[PDB]
């Protein structure tokens, strides 16, 4: 499948001064497998995703040191920062990296990523031909000036085509299945509305991965309403989708669920 | 493995 | 960017019977935020917290939760209070959503 691996860097700095707070998530196939954070009494980072488990010290020793290298790096990357757009201090401000890979059905790599993000808007990306900066606003400019300067885009360029793809790689081996699946639960429900009318909500319940399309009707999505997929709080995930309806004109509408995990599409009807 | 970044911004 | 609340529970709800409130926060920054469980206006002590975690636009998202018991009459609401929001916000959990 569409196998990636990400790691999402945030450095954030709040009033009461100090210092930033750096916290580090990483995920394989879009599953948190590692964590950092410099609050703990022994910041470390920790496994996430029980074949994780399977590393020995020196690993995760080697990735608290890089880790700390970088809580280091943002630190500065900040102070620059606060110097281009001239702010007045003791303020919160962020600061974020997305970085990682895409591999192909062959573990062949497909793109790679290394973004960034200051209060929450983008400031400077890595381009897909992986040799040239995309920097939107003038302080994203200095940043590109500095960075072809210092062949930054050669050092990043190596990460994801070597290292990334190749620790990916184990991570997968790692996890064999640990590819799991949960089939979606799906029930329709009916909860009348003022004058002559119904509402059909169609639930789905317990399903794992999130991806999940949820269709009622033929071929009508117009006036339906649906709600953000949510986590149940256990490992597996929810979703709804409703649609207004005249009462007692209730039978012609079906609902039709597509998840990964299941046999076949399934579509099922309101039964009173 | 995590990346390890270079020159700062 | 403001917030996004949703207030449901894991399993579906029955009166009298155990089960577990989530209320689920998304799309805000700066990531740090607050947010309170509420049982007929009165604080919950113990709420549980999803560690810091952000989505592919930038934005950040929490989840908080409590076991709980639905009954016909109690109250239950989440309030949430960050930076990008005037005033704290309050949404309350209605068992048909």
């Amino acid at each position: 499948g569409p196998h990636s691996m990400r790691y999402f860097e945030t450095a954030v700095s709040r009033p009461g001064l100090e210092e930033p707070r750096y916290i580090s998530v990483g995920y394989v196939d879009n599953k948190e497998f590692v964590r950092f954070d410099s609050d703990a009494e022994n910041p470390r980072y920790e496994p996430r995703a029980p074949w994780m488990e399977q590393e020995g010290p020196e690993y995760w020793e080697r990735e608290t040191q890089k880790a700390k290298g970088q809580e280091q790096w943002f630190r500065v990357s900040l102070r620059n920062l606060l110097g281009y757009y001239n702010q007045s201090a003791g303020g919160s401000h962020t600061l974020q990296q997305m970085s990682g890979c895409d591999l192909g059905s062959d573990w062949r790599l497909l793109r790679g990523y290394l973004q960034f993000a200051y209060e929450g808007r983008d400031y400077i990306a890595l381009n897909e031909d992986l040799k040239t900066w995309t920097a939107a606003d003038m302080a994203a400019q200095i940043t590109r000036r500095k960075w072809e300067q210092s062949g930054a885009a050669e050092h990043y360029k190596a990460f994801l085509e070597g290292e990334c793809v190749e620790w990916l790689h184990r991570y997968l081996k790692n996890g064999n299945a640990t590819l799991r699946t949960d089939s979606p639960k799906a029930h329709v429900t009916h909860h009348p509305r003022s004058k002559g009318e119904v509402t059909l909500r169609c639930w789905a319940l317990g399903f794992y991965p999130a991806d999940i399309t949820l269709t009622w009707q033929e071929e009508l999505t117009q006036d339906m309403e649906l709600v953000e997929t949510r986590p149940a709080g256990d490992g597996t995930f929810q979703k709804w989708a409703s649609v207004v309806v005249p009462l007692g004109k209730e039978q012609n509408y079906t609902c039709r669920v597509y998840h990964e995990g299941l046999p076949e599409p399934l579509t099922l009807r309101w039964e009173p | 493995e995590g990346p390890r970044n270079q020159d700062w911004l | 960017k403001t917030p996004q609340i949703q207030v449901y529970s894991r399993h579906p709800p029955e009166n009298g019977k155990p089960n577990i409130l989530n209320c689920y926060v998304t799309q805000f920054h700066p990531p740090h935020i607050e947010i309170q469980m509420l049982k007929n206006g009165k604080k919950i002590p113990k709420v549980e917290m999803s560690d810091m975690s952000f989505s592919k636009d930038w934005s950040f998202y929490i989840l908080a939760h409590t076991e709980f018991t639905p009954t016909e009459t109690d109250t239950y609401a989440c309030r949430v209070k960050h930076d990008s929001m005037a005033e704290p916000k309050t949404v309350y959990w209605d068992r048909d959503m």
